[PDB]
């Protein structure tokens, strides 16, 4: 019922622009104060911007001061950063959020009540690659055993993210798909791994699918032992 | 600017278990302190603000405590739900300020890694580069070393690492570990091999293979 909406993440080379978008229904929106509250990944929350309910008074981070400008327009009900001169160091997951009233005055500073969905900003120089795709073959210092172990090694692809299956979704058990690092070229690359029983291999296929949408790239890679 | 430092950094704990997170400012915040509950792919969620006052729907296990500069989050009997990370933020001035989190995960028994490396496809060899994985898989704690040696010499400054949540059924961690060569580099050494120190190993275990077809 009460909601905040979110719009206008999305990649941008360092030194460029973007408009994020936070449109409130529910609630009367110019009562409210509003602030911008960003997470970059792995990392914790950080408040980025805040303006008062009748848009007078705005407050920014020392990291966003000359850069970034937060607005409201109350007719539309909708609350806008304008981020200018972007950086690698402003990548993160941006929240639009509400401060709680307590018993019916609202005061822009307290605990905040609703949080949009989040939108993702990123800022670097590179450009939509496909991933390269190669197998983690099992392998064996005896003929039989045990359970063994294969994956998928996805690399060099931009940006995220980038969804890994195996044998079309048939194969759940065991498997591990790891976060995806950010390699000093500005490629991000993961692997997805799965353990077997040794009696599998060479009776049974392992294939990875992966597919990276923001470049339309899809790929089937069989994992057999070497 | 007030900063927050919640401790401690991590728990784990179990489902009935007494948790206990406190937050500490460098100023008075007077009562103008909140607690939120974030899990993964989700925004974070009030639980307490005014250092004392339930939200709305929050469950009565959460009780938060404390005034001006030491803060107390108890969760009374923890259940399967609450496993997540919790910030405390301070309302008492701007900038607004939140602490640095604090992760509680589910307790177990410790777990061994089962260790595989694995050496570069063909394919790759043909691009000019070379990677390197090691598994450590299904170990617990979190805690783990990994150190990469070709031919014996101790690599640093090649290597990446990518660590899991705890598993939905068994709770435990794995981690995937990227040493990245030249094929050049590559092609000139033969053994490679990934160290692995873990609580779980009396002695650490180290898997190896040798460029070539062994």
């Amino acid at each position: 019922q009460v909601q905040l909406v979110e719009s206008g993440g999305g990649v941008v080379q360092p030194g460029r622009s973007l408009r994020l978008s936070c449109a409130a229904s529910g609630f009367p929106f110019s009562s409210y104060g509003m602030h911008w509250v960003r997470q970059a990944p792995g990392k914790g929350l950080e408040w980025v911007a805040g303006v008062s309910y009748d848009g007078s008074y705005k407050y920014y981070a020392d990291s966003v001061k000359g850069r970034f400008t937060i607005s409201r327009d109350s007719s539309k009900s909708t609350l806008y950063l304008q981020m200018n001169s972007l950086r690698p160091e402003d990548t993160a997951v941006y929240y639009c959020a509400r401060p709680s009233a307590i018993f019916g005055i609202y005061i822009i500073l307290n605990g905040l009540d609703v949080w949009g969905q989040g939108t993702t900003v990123t800022v670097s120089s590179a450009s939509t690659k496909g991933p390269s795709v190669f197998p983690l073959a099992p392998s064996s210092k005896s003929t039989s055993g045990g359970t063994a172990a294969l994956g998928c090694l996805v690399k060099d692809y931009f940006p995220e993210p980038v969804t890994v299956s195996w044998n079309s979704g048939a194969l759940t058990s065991g498997v591990h798909t790891f976060p995806a690092v950010l390699q000093s070229s500005g490629l991000y690359s993961l692997s997805s791994v799965v353990t077997v029983p040794s009696s599998s291999l060479g009776t049974q296929t392992y294939i990875c699918n992966v597919n990276h949408k923001p470049s339309n790239t899809k790929v089937d890679k069989k994992v057999e032992p070497k | 600017e007030i900063v927050l430092t919640q401790s401690p950094s991590s728990v784990s704990a179990s489902v009935g278990d007494r948790v206990t997170i406190t937050c500490r400012a460098t100023q008075g915040i007077s009562s103008w302190l909140a607690w939120y509950q974030q899990k993964p792919g989700k925004p974070p969620k009030l639980l307490i603000f005014g250092a004392s006052s339930l939200q709305s729907g929050v469950p009565s296990r959460f009780s938060g405590s404390g005034s001006g500069t030491d803060f107390t989050l108890t969760i009374s009997s923890l259940q399967p739900e609450d496993f997540a990370t919790y910030f405390c933020q301070q309302a008492h001035s701007f900038p607004l300020t939140f602490g640095g989190g604090t992760k509680v995960e589910i307790k177990r028994t410790v777990a061994a890694p089962s260790v595989f490396i694995f050496p570069p496809s063909d394919e790759q060899l043909k691009s000019g580069t070379a990677s390197v994985v090691c598994l450590l898989n299904n170990f617990y704690p979190r805690e783990a070393k990994v150190q990469w040696k070709v031919d014996n010499a101790l690599q640093s400054g090649n290597s990446q690492e990518s660590v899991t949540e705890q598993d939905s059924k068994d709770s435990t961690y794995s981690l995937s570990s990227t040493l990245t060569l030249s094929k050049a580099d590559y092609e000139k050494h033969k053994v490679y091999a990934c160290e692995v120190t873990h609580q779980g190993l009396s002695s650490p275990v180290t898997k190896s293979f040798n460029r070539g077809e062994c």
